[PDB]
């Protein structure tokens, strides 16, 4: 990364502290990273954190040359998707095959699959991209997730 | 030169901050290099525009019982008078801490930036309120015992003397010190009693 | 439209019949022939199978549907990070404060702006004036389409 | 992991219904004091939380 | 007040309010932002 | 030492009130151990609109209107030719007395020294709406018979003369002297010139 954007990252680190000495909680790693032009899966991060459970996930600490290498060690990346991948991967609620997507079910997948979203996380991604019957045009729901 | 602007502001800046490191002694305070006027600009600072119609004239709405220089002022010689007669204070040690909101003419065109400096001067809300509102989590507050654990065990460790005085004083309000208000006792919207 | 990417390898080429592509995603995590059942719309499962393969489908969709949920988390965290982006030097300011606490409730510019501050008009107002004109038009437009 | 129980069928019902949109009945059988009375109040204890 | 119109309209240090005294400003944009103020809530409230 | 601050506290006077009005007090503070002067506060600045926003603006800035010869004081000849420059002149005696509402040099400060301090006179307009607005039994008006009968008969009494003068001025409509307007007719942003 250039020193420029890394300075912005130095701040996005610096802000997020606890005892006042260059110390970020493991928890915050992916989220800060996400804002920093990245969407690293919890599974991706968990690899480069060393499999904590909720306890030491909440308790263990990062510092900057643990954070910034992690950022990088995901950032140069492998599979990360595009429109064509995500129209199929968001035709993912087509109910008959309809070019529009299932309202409750888009919420449920988000609770029910891998990286279990809260209710909160589910509703926010979905809401108001359905119609009266609760059909979501995914062809657009795709671009919404893929840019913003 | 422009040191003329700065003699009028060795009068008025000095309004911030040259003797400020008082009982905690002789700090690296406000600098003479002109760019640094904008480090004196820290958060908590609102200054309303010149022909204000009035948030600035509200200072006329109290003007009478404050001023010094009445073609219409409060000079050095008026927080190095008035605060000893209006809001707080100063030892030669804390001299131009508080007197660093006037070491030189608070004209009406500076009353402007003294209720400006009221909602500004000493580390105001974004600093003070948020000192603990950032340790805090949310629509919340901080735990009493944990704040005792702080004050003594975290950083420059303080004495018993210091804790006891700041204990009987601490607004313990439901097992938790009401931090936002321990700071913003000094602020909101319902009093016209002190400082000014 | 869920199991999809258990076989990221099997399905490509844009779009693909529903029903059929499901056999492609389902085979790619073993999902034994006798245990899942296809109608028009409903899928049916035996004791034991559905659900440990739904669970293990969380384990094997990973690849894109975890990388779907990831994009979501991304998009959201952008907006939602907040809570610790702060305290550091202000905590150290609590210490500035505390070394001086003896002299804190003891403060200069406290309350003298605000009791005669219901009685007055002209308020924030110059900040308002320009942006009030902008506010006036906007407020009209938004009410209209509701 | 959610196996043969009045509950088990009741989450089969609770899931399917909402997917398929075909309405659901849970019907006990059998003789006097055979716990229709209860296996009902279990479907009650199931959905209640 | 009624007897004051009959009598007290008469000192030297009370009835000095207009002629050249609306020439001292701090009322212009308020005249507009009184009427606009009423419309401002009439616009906010109905929207929300 | 701890003293040089306190040396300075005396120039307040040298341009505000004191150089006329030791009347309006310099209030002694500053006891040498400078921890002490935190007791000297003026706690509680509120009542109805003391600086009313269409009045005391004008008064003070009518120093820049009433100082005609542009000296910095207000002479007998200032108030006069400046009233002549509007219209209705006081006689030199009426003026002399109106200057003698202060002991002599009515300058920029002595002017406002008597101006603000005088907080009393007539009733407020919103009290004056309450005058007949509290007599009505609903939202309605005031029957004219009742305003005539009262002014003459009840409590403090008028003469016929006193009512008839008030009556040609009194906005009768629908046998109802709709009181709200007559109140504004007597006391709004009222007439100039009569003081200062």
């Amino acid at each position: 990364f250039s020193e420029e954007q890394t300075a912005e990252f130095k701040e996005a680190f610096q802000l997020f502290d606890r005892t006042g000495d260059g110390k970020i909680l493991y928890s915050q790693c992916g989220d800060v990273m996400r804002a920093l032009g990245q969407n690293p899966t919890n599974a991706e991060v968990m690899k480069v954190l060393g499999n904590p459970k909720s306890d030491e996930m909440n308790l263990k600490t990062l510092k900057f040359e643990q954070f910034l290498p992690m950022m990088q060690t995901i950032a140069k990346n492998k599979d990360q998707g595009c429109f064509e991948d995500y129209v199929e991967g968001l035709r993912v609620f087509d109910k008959e095959g309809n070019g529009t997507v299932m309202g409750a079910e888009i919420r449920h997948v988000l609770v029910t699959l891998g990286e279990k979203m809260t209710e909160e996380e589910v509703e926010q991604l979905v809401a108001g991209h359905e119609d009266s019957n609760g059909c979501i045009n995914y062809e657009e729901l795709v671009r919404m997730v893929l840019s913003g | 030169m422009g040191d003329d602007e700065k003699k009028e502001k060795k009068k008025k800046s000095k309004k911030k901050a040259e003797e400020e490191g008082g009982d905690a002694p002789a700090a690296p305070p406000a600098p003479k290099p002109p760019s640094q006027k904008r480090r004196a600009q820290r958060s908590g600072s609102n200054v309303f525009a010149m022909f204000t119609q009035h948030q600035v004239q509200e200072f006329k709405e109290a003007f009478q019982l404050i001023d010094q220089d009445k073609d219409g002022f409060i000079s050095k010689n008026d927080i190095r008078a008035t605060f000893d007669s209006l809001g707080r204070l100063c030892t030669e040690q804390e001299l131009d801490s508080m007197v660093a909101e006037a070491p030189g003419p608070i004209n009406f065109t500076m009353f402007l930036t003294i209720f400006g400096d009221r909602i500004a001067g000493t580390d105001e809300e974004d600093v003070i309120v948020n000192a603990f509102n950032l340790f805090d989590e949310g629509d919340g507050k901080c735990k009493e015992e944990t704040l005792k654990r702080s004050l003594t065990t975290w950083g420059e460790k303080f004495s018993q003397d210091e804790v006891d005085q700041a204990l009987s004083e601490a607004p313990i309000d439901g097992n938790g010190l009401i931090d936002i208000k321990k700071f913003a006792q000094i602020l909101t919207k319902g009093a016209k009693e002190e400082g000014a | 439209q869920r199991y999809e990417i258990l076989a990221a390898n099997a399905i490509p080429k844009g779009f693909m019949d529903g029903k059929q592509a499901c056999i492609l995603m389902i085979k790619a995590l073993e999902l034994d022939p006798n245990l899942y059942r296809i109608g028009q719309s409903k899928i049916f499962f035996r004791t034991g199978v559905l659900a440990h393969l739904e669970e293990e489908r969380d384990l094997k969709i990973t690849d894109v549907i975890i990388a779907f949920q990831a994009q979501c988390r991304g998009y959201l965290a952008r907006k939602a990070f907040a809570k610790r982006q702060q305290q550091l030097t202000a905590m150290k300011v609590i210490q500035r404060n505390c070394a001086a606490y003896l002299k804190l409730r003891n403060w200069q510019w406290w309350r003298l702006f605000t009791k005669v501050k219901p009685l007055l008009q002209s308020a924030e107002r110059e900040k308002e004036m320009a942006s009030m004109k902008e506010e006036f038009t906007r407020l009209k437009e938004a009410l209209e389409k509701s | 992991e959610m196996p043969p129980h009045i509950y088990a069928i009741a989450d089969t019902a609770y899931r399917s219904m909402l997917q398929d949109r075909e309405d659901q009945s849970i019907l006990c059988t059998g003789e006097s004091g055979a716990g229709k009375t209860e296996n009902t109040k279990k479907v009650i204890q199931y959905l209640a939380v | 007040n009624c007897a004051a119109y009959l009598k007290l309209r008469n000192w030297q240090w009370w009835r000095l309010f207009t002629k050249v005294k609306p020439l001292l400003q701090s009322a212009e944009r308020e005249k507009e932002m009184a009427s606009m103020k009423e419309e401002f809530t009439r616009l906010k409230e109905a929207l929300e």
